[PDB]
């Protein structure tokens, strides 16, 4: 496939952020369900 | 204007965007289910404290990966999208009817989430067998809910395959004869075919189930002279079609994907390949007593269910020779969807084969109702299943969207989800033969090594799917929008342009005899 | 009775850019409204009914 | 005797009808038996083969409902 | 005993045009498979389009399975890139 | 043609459907209703009816249709 | 557009369709669970609405607007065949419930067919004359059918007029049998075979008398052609699939079962 | 009872669990060997540089491709057979036992000539003796003969459950208002193990089977205390 | 309607980051719902 360049290039740096709010909205509902399983 | 395109489409590209973004959405719920499942069992004791829950949480886990993931992704989603434009037709044959089988999936699916948040849920496995599914040992809503649930998906899927029949024989060009359509066209007919004939008999054995609940009616009730195993026949006579009916489309797509990347105008074997997928089909409705192998049915009828499984496997050898035939002499593109077609000619082939070592009735006494059937299903369905979908979704993306994946983070992804579901599901084969059983919230102490390891695998995977969602953000977030696509003399669905305009074929193709 | 389908035709031909489904006219406004508050209306009745039924 | 014998009329892994059959047979020939005040041994063959296949719970529900009026079989 | 309308006093819309097309020996909505031209440079097959391109797909042989498929432009007749078989685009 | 299915229409099917009616009409007295017993595979209740007192079916006709504990 | 199909205009009824569903089924689950009609009725109610709009609006594309080109007719031809091939199957699982229990009657029964206690209907009365209704409406309907293709409009009124009279005799002869059947839905897997197989029957007799009576209308108002009339043979098909039901039901239940 | 870090069958007790090791050991080969060649063939058909990208002719492959297979599912078919139809012959058993499940226990009856019945529970994990495995104890062990042919005739009093052993090769589903047949033959005296197999509510991982095999001496001294 | 990438979906990519956010709300709701049933079952 060939493509035009980037229209808004994600830096390196962009993409940290994007994969670290990615991993938190998956990690952090669930580890609280999780680690409050006692309570419950 | 926003109401009028999403709510109230004609239009056959936008309702498998719909489809697509339904799926997904089902396959996070689908997967946050399945962690659920290998936490409970990721060391011995209990960690939910609750088993009724437990099997809550097995039960909606199934019904959401087939019902709200896997069906609409392949059907709903790669269909819409794929089938039209592979036969130069500017819609569907009913594209109003076609909106309603989408829109009849949010209802379906807010009624297994009414049944897990009503009384103590639906513990009763995805097959909902009497009479632990009836109004004594499940009294109240959630059975009733989980029916419902089902007959709505039913009807959203019954309607969607008299759409696709229709289209596909009546809105090829006139010169295009069936024997001129391409591969994933003739998997999604033939997936159809299986839908409109199986769905009816689920609809009629889980009425009666309702009616058994509600209207003092003894259908599987031996009080009034019913059967249990009646509930059982009506089921996996739909049961086993279905499980043809989630691998059908993967075949298609597998078909395009290898074609494609091995720099090939044509799959080897068209003819086979069709003969095969049609005779998968037939057999598909013979087979489904192999789920009943323990009920106590006559010796005689065990002989005839094994010897009639077993002989699914050669349609299935020439698909997969076929496929590596199609590889032969290839100028191959180590590209990402490669990478998934060829994980998924691996791992189906192993599941087929556990697949045939189950067919035989003798040693499914052992291995029935055991992590070895857990084992058998998840590398030919659920490996099969996803990697045919991953393989078709980062294909066609650019066709879809408009824009380019990062073809390193998609390699990346794939080599994550491959040792994943390897370290979850491989371990399962021992704890099958060495007898634990499925369903189970807790196990005897010798079967904590490989339930540790299984549950470990199974964050692997959970990693990868993180990884999925922050792709797909990268690529909408960078906007490399496509110019060209190799080989569009053999797939038309990309000769639009990336996306295609709303409005395609209004035009149709030039084809003579 | 007498053969009023030109009349039919001349109406849901006319080229005013309604959608089908209005353009028979103000009727036609009417019905859907009530068809689409009882349907929007029914289903938050069904969320209440759910959120009533979640609970002992 | 040790227990029921295999039975040409019942091979398959349903034994169901063949621990009704037998107790139909044991209540016919005991109410032939006691009718003439005749001699209720001669119906003790299908009274072990009731006993050795039935499970309790059958036997026990299919008296109760002779004694009711509400047996469904023909004795 | 009559009083039934036919499809010439009443069919309307595309189906009345389809209807008197027909009548015509016309196909301008494409329900017929055109009969290929010997596709020489000499004969080419006469491609009719409303606009100036049209996607053409080439049956190459009889019964071949695979179909090929291109855009055909206005002007100079264009080959089938399998086969080589001439297609002219007329608007 | 219209003219051989009208002729099959009016000598054929209605003439059967006078006579299956006859036929009816002249078997349509009431039957005498048998002794209750209270037969355990009959009369199911295993949860109550989501109509009147739960106890009686949808075409409950008091003349034929014992409830669990006989005739009304 | 030069290809002859047909470009629906954006419609609400998929959506209302969809969301009728979801009311008449948790009205269901609130009807036989938490003692109330509420749901149920306004899911009736829009289910209702959504099929008239939905069903106008085709009248209005084809009848009104000429978009049923040959094309579009021969895939609604295929759509419907296809629609009563899934209502066959539907049938078959119900076929199948009745001979798994009447073939092998379980020792709860008496290990009888039918059971201890039951009672039959006689099938050579009413079960007889309803199958003498619903075979002479087959021949009615068929009558119907050469009258429009003959272009004569007072003898297709008057035998689809007799159809629809024979299919609401049927129905009421149904009503009255109900009604005077001494056993009920709750007598066993005998009053469960009979009921809910000659139930979903009689809705589709319902069905596909309604479909009859908007033909009715239709032919009324000089809608169809003597050459286009797809939703009266949809119509015609539908009633053949209903006797074709019944004839299976009244062998299978009625009398081979009785 | 299966061991830490297992990877096949638990040892066959059974003469039929015996054939099935056999039979499983024969039909693994063939998976082995035919996932090896799908993967060897994939890895063969991606290391060429060499191409052919013209239409290839299918017909003669597909021969081979169709009779090799369907010889092979033959050599699997007649051995499996054999075994189902070796399973289904006529014995002569010399004692009949049922067993009914329930939510969640089974029950046992011995009514060939006395009335015995018991219940059979699984030890919670609090009360289990040093040494008595989790989830597997019962308090009531199924008192058996050992080296005779023994008739199982397994039922329910509520939803469906299913009474297996691995070791004897035995899974036969626990139906309300069934009456299902399975033949039990113990070579070996001692414990054999197995755990209930149709999901039946919330405690269906907590219902096991425990058989104790004895000499026919020592069964009848048990028969003959129980009175 | 709007045609060509990015105007064939019923959410904006106009801005990355608001994107990140609609993204997050979607696959996150779904992957969260599973979890918060287990813990009402739990309450109850
Ligand atoms: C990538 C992602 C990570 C992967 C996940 C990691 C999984 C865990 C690794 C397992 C290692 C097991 C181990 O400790 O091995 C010791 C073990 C020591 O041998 P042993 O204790 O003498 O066992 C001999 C038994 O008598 C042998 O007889 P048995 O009856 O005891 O054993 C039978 C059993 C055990 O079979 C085995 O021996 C292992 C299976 C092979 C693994 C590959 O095999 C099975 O039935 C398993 C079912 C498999 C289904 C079909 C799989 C197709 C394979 C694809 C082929 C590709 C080729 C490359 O060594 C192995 O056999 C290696 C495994
Ligand atoms: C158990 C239940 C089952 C639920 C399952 C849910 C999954 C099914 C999803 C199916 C998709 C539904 C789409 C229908 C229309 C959406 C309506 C809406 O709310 O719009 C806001 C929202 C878009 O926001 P936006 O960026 O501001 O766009 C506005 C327009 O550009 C500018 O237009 P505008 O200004 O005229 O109007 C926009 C404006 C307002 O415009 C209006 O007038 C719209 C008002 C009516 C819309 C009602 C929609 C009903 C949806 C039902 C669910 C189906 O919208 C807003 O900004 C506010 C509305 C926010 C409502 C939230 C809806 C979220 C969807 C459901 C999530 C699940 C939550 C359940 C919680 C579970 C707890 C147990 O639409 C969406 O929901 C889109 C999906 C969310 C983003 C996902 C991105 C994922 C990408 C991955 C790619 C994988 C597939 C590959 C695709 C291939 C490439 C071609
Ligand atoms: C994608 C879904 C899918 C597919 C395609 C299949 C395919 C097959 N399945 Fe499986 N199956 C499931 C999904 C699937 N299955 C599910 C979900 C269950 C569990 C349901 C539940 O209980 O919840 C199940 C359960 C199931 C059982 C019941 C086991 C039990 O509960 O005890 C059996 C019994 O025979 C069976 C057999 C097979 C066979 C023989 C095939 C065949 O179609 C496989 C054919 C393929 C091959 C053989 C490999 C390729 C062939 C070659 C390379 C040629 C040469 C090969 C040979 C000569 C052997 N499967
Ligand atoms: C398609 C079907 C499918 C899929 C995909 C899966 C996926 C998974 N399943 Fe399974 N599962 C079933 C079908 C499926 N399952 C069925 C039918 C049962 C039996 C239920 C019963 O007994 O009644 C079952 C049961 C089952 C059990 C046995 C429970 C028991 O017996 O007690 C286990 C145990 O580990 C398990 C684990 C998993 C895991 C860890 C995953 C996954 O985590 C593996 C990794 C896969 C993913 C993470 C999916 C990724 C896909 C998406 C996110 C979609 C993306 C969308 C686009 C790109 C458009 N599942
Ligand atoms: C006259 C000819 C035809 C009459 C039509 C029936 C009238 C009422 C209901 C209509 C719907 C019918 C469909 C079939 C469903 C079930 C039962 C209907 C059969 C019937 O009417 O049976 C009656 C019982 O009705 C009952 O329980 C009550 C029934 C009412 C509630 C039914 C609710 C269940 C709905 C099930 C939904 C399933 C939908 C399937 C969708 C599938 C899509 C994939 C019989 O009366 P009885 O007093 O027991 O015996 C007579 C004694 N003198
Ligand atoms: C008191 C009542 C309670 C019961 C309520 C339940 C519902 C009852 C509904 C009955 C069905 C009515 C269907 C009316 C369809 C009208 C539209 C129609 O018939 O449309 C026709 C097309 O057919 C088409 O779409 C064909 C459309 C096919 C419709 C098929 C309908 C059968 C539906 C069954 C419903 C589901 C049942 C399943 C339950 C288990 C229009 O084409 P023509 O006729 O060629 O006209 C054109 C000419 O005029 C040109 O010259
Ligand atoms: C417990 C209760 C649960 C049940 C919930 C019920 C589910 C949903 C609510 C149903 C709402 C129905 C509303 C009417 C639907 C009409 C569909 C229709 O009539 O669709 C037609 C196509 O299907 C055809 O013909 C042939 C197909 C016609 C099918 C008609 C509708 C059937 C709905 C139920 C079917 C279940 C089947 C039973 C077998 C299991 C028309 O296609 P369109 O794309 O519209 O237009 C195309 C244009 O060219 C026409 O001018
Ligand atoms: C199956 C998918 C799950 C995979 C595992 C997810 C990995 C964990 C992600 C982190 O989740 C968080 O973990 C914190 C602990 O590290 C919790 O803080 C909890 O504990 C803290 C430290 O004890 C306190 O300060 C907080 O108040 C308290 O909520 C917090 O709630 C939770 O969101
Ligand atoms: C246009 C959009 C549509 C909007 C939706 C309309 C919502 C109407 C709300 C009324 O709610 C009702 O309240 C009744 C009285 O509180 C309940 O009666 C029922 O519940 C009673 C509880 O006291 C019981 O006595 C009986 O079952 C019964 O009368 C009934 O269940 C419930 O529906
Ligand atoms: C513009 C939109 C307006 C929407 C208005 C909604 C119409 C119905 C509202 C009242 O709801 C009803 O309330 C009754 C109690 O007051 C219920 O009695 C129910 O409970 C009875 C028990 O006495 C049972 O006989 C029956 O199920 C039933 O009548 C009835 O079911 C239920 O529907
Ligand atoms: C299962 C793995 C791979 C199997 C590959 C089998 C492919 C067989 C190729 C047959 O194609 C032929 O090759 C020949 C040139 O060599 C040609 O001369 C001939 O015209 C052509 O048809
Ligand atoms: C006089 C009128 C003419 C209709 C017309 O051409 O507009 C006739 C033609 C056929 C008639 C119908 C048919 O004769 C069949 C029915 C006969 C019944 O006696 C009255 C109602 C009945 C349904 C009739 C109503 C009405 O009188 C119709 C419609
Ligand atoms: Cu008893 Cu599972
Ligand atoms: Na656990
Ligand atoms: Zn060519």
């Amino acid at each position: 496939i060939t493509a035009k360049p980037a229209k808004t290039p994600t830096s390196p740096k962009e993409q940290a952020i994007g994969l670290s709010v990615t991993f938190l909205s998956f990690l952090l509902p669930a580890g609280w369900v999780l680690y409050h399983l006692d309570n419950y | 204007m926003f109401i009028n395109r999403w709510l109230f489409s004609t239009n056959h590209k936008d309702i498998g965007t719909l489809y697509l973004l339904f799926g997904a959405w089902a396959g996070m719920v689908g997967t946050a289910l399945s962690l659920l499942i290998r936490a409970e069992l990721g060391q011995p004791g209990t960690l939910l404290g609750d088993d009724q829950i437990y099997n809550v949480v097995v039960t909606a886990h199934a019904f959401v990966m087939i019902f709200f993931m896997v069906m609409p992704i392949m059907i709903g989603g790669f269909g819409n999208w794929l089938v039209p434009l592979m036969i130069g037709a500017p819609d569907m044959a009913f594209p109003r009817m076609n909106n309603m089988s989408f829109w009849l999936l949010p209802p379906s699916f807010l009624l297994l989430l009414a049944s897990s948040m009503v009384e103590a849920g639906a513990g009763t496995g995805w097959t909902v067998y009497p009479p632990l599914a009836g109004n004594l040992a499940h009294a109240g809503a959630s059975v009733d809910l989980t029916i419902f649930s089902l007959h709505l998906a039913g009807v959203s899927s019954i309607l969607g395959a008299i759409n696709f029949i229709t289209t596909i024989i009546n809105m090829k060009p006139p010169a295009m004869s069936q024997y001129q359509t391409p591969l994933f066209v003739w998997s999604v007919m033939i997936t159809a075919v299986l839908l409109l004939l199986s769905l009816p008999v689920l609809a009629a054995g889980i009425t009666m189930l309702l009616t058994d609940r509600n209207l003092n009616t003894t259908f599987f009730d031996p009080a009034g002279g019913g059967d249990p195993i009646l509930y059982q026949h009506l089921f996996w006579f739909f049961g086993h079609p279905e499980v043809y009916i989630l691998i059908l489309p993967g075949f298609g797509m597998i078909s395009h994907i290898v074609t494609y990347y091995s720099g090939k105008k044509e799959p080897f074997g068209y003819m086979g390949m069709v003969w095969a997928m049609m005779s998968i089909g037939f057999l598909g409705f013979i087979v489904w007593a192999h789920h009943m192998f323990t009920v106590g049915m006559d010796v005689d009828t065990r002989a005839y269910f094994t010897s009639a499984t077993m002989i699914i496997a050669i349609p299935t050898g020439v698909k997969v020779f076929s496929w590596l035939a199609t590889l032969h002499g290839g100028n191959i593109k180590w590209s990402p969807a490669m990478m998934w077609a060829l994980g998924f000619i691996f791992l189906f082939t192993v599941g087929g084969l556990t697949g045939i070592v189950l067919a035989n009735s003798s040693l499914d006494i052992v291995l029935h109702d055991t992590y070895y059937v857990v084992a058998h299903f998840h590398y030919v369905l659920s490996m099969g299943a996803v990697f045919a979908i991953m393989g078709g979704f980062v294909h066609w993306f650019p066709l879809f969207s408009g824009y380019t994946l990062n073809d390193t983070w998609a390699k990346i992804h794939f080599a994550i989800m491959f040792v994943g579901v390897n370290m979850t599901f491989f371990p399962q084969h021992f704890l099958g033969l060495s007898g634990m059983p499925r369903r189970y919230s807790d196990y005897p102490d010798a079967y904590t090594m490989w339930n540790t390891i299984s549950s470990m695998g199974s964050f692997i995977s959970l990693t990868a799917v993180m990884l999925m969602v922050f792709i797909i953000w990268e690529a909408f977030a960078s906007k490399r929008e496509v110019l060209t696509v190799d080989l569009t003399t053999t797939n038309l669905e990309w000769l639009n342009g990336c996306p295609p305009p709303y409005h395609t074929f209004e035009e149709p193709t030039y084809v003579n005899l | 009775f007498e053969n009023r389908v030109a009349e039919k035709q001349k109406l849901f031909q006319e080229d005013n850019g309604l959608p089908v489904h209005l353009k028979g006219g103000a009727t036609d406004n009417i019905l859907y409204r009530v068809t689409m508050t009882l349907c929007l209306g029914g289903t938050l009745y069904s969320l209440y009914c759910l959120g009533w039924a979640s609970f002992p | 005797y040790q227990t029921a014998p295999f039975d040409s009329r019942f091979p398959n892994q349903n034994q169901t009808r063949n621990c009704w059959q037998n107790y139909l047979d044991f209540h016919r020939c005991e109410k032939a038996m006691t009718a003439k005040g005749g001699d209720v041994s001669v119906c003790e063959w299908y009274r072990r083969v009731y006993k050795s296949l039935c499970p309790i719970s059958w036997v026990s529900t299919w008296d109760d409902r002779r004694a009711e009026g509400t047996f469904p079989g023909k004795i | 005993g009559g009083g039934v309308p036919t499809d010439e006093e009443q069919a309307t819309g595309l189906e009345r045009e389809v209807m008197l097309a027909a009548r015509k020996g016309q196909d301008p909505y494409n329900i017929l498979a055109p009969k290929a031209t010997s596709g020489t440079k000499e004969d080419p097959n006469l491609v009719p389009s409303i606009t100036n391109k049209r996607i053409v797909g080439c049956i190459c042989e009889e019964d071949n399975s695979t179909v090929i498929w291109f855009w055909l432009h206005k002007g100079e007749a264009q080959r089938c890139p399998s086969c080589g078989t001439h297609y002219k685009l007329v608007p | 043609g219209a003219r051989t299915w009208r002729f099959l229409t009016f000598g054929l099917a209605l003439p059967s459907v006078a006579l299956c009616t006859l036929n009816s009409w002249l078997h349509s007295g009431h039957r005498e209703r048998p002794a209750f017993i209270p037969y355990h595979h009959l009369r199911i209740r295993t949860k109550p009816f989501s109509w009147g007192d739960g106890n009686h079916t949808f075409f409950h006709n008091p003349r034929v249709n014992p409830l669990p504990t006989g005739y009304e | 557009q030069t290809h002859a199909y047909h470009m629906v205009n954006p419609s609400p009824w998929p959506l209302t369709g969809a969301l009728s569903a979801l009311l008449m089924t948790s009205g269901l689950t609130m009807w036989f669970h938490f003692n109330s009609m509420t749901l149920l009725m306004i899911g009736l109610t829009t289910n209702m609405l959504t099929m008239y709009q939905w069903w106008r609006d085709v009248i209005r594309e084809s009848t009104f607007q000429g978009h049923h080109t040959p094309a579009v007719q021969k895939g609604l031809r295929y759509g419907m065949i296809l629609f009563i091939i899934s209502e066959v199957l539907f049938f078959t699982g119900f076929f199948w419930a009745f001979y798994h229990s009447s073939l092998a009657p379980t020792p709860e029964l008496g290990g009888c067919w039918p059971p201890t206690g039951i009672h039959p209907l006689n099938p050579l009365e009413v079960p007889l004359l309803n199958t003498s209704v619903l075979l002479a409406s087959g021949v009615s309907i068929t009558w119907a059918h050469h009258s429009l293709m003959e272009g004569d409009r007072k003898h297709m009124l008057q035998a689809l007029f007799i159809t629809i009279t024979l299919g609401v005799y049927f129905t009421l002869l149904q009503a009255s049998e109900y009604y005077e059947a001494p056993f009920t839905i709750s007598d066993g897997v005998y009053g469960s075979t009979f009921f809910v197989a000659t139930g979903f029957h009689g809705l589709h007799v319902i069905i596909g008398s309604t479909f009859l009576i908007v033909c009715f209308f239709r032919q009324l108002k000089f809608h169809f052609t003597s050459n286009h009339h797809f939703g009266f043979e949809a119509a015609a098909w539908y009633w053949h699939f209903v006797d074709v039901v019944w004839l299976f039901l009244y062998v299978s239940i009625y009398w081979w079962g009785s | 009872m299966a061991y830490p870090m297992q990877l096949g069958f638990q040892d066959a007790t059974s003469p039929i669990m015996e054939e099935l090791l056999h039979f499983h050991d024969h039909t693994l080969m063939i998976v082995f060997l035919i996932s090896s060649l799908v993967l060897y063939i994939i890895s063969l058909m991606l290391t060429t540089k060499l191409t052919h990208t013209s239409t290839m002719d299918a017909q003669e492959v597909e021969t081979i491709w169709t009779i090799l297979p369907a010889i092979i599912l033959i050599l699997i078919a007649l051995p499996s057979l054999r075994i189902l139809y070796m399973m289904d012959e006529i014995n002569n058993p010399s004692l009949t036992v049922k067993t009914m499940g329930h939510q969640w226990y089974w029950s046992y009856e011995y009514t060939d000539y006395e009335d015995l019945s018991f219940d059979s529970y699984m030890i919670p994990t609090s009360e289990l003796k040093p040494g008595e495995l989790r989830l597997l104890e019962v308090d009531n062990r199924v008192v058996l003969p050992m080296e005779m042919t023994i008739r199982m005739l397994v039922s329910s009093e509520d939803v469906l459950h299913s009474w297996a052993v691995p070791s004897l090769g035995l899974k036969t589903d626990a139906i309300p208002g069934r009456l299902n047949q399975t033949t039990l033959m113990s070579s070996r005296p001692g414990l054999y193990y197995g755990q209930c197999s149709e999901i039946c509510g919330s405690n269906h991982s907590f219902m096991p089977i425990v058989l104790e095999l004895v000499p026919l001496k020592y069964f009848e001294k048990w028969s003959a205390s129980m009175l | 309607y709007e045609e060509g990438p990015g105007k064939n979906i019923p959410f904006s990519v106009e801005n990355k980051w608001r994107l990140l956010a609609m993204m997050t709300l979607f696959f996150g709701s779904g992957f969260a719902a599973p979890f918060f049933i287990v813990r009402h079952q739990l309450l109850k």
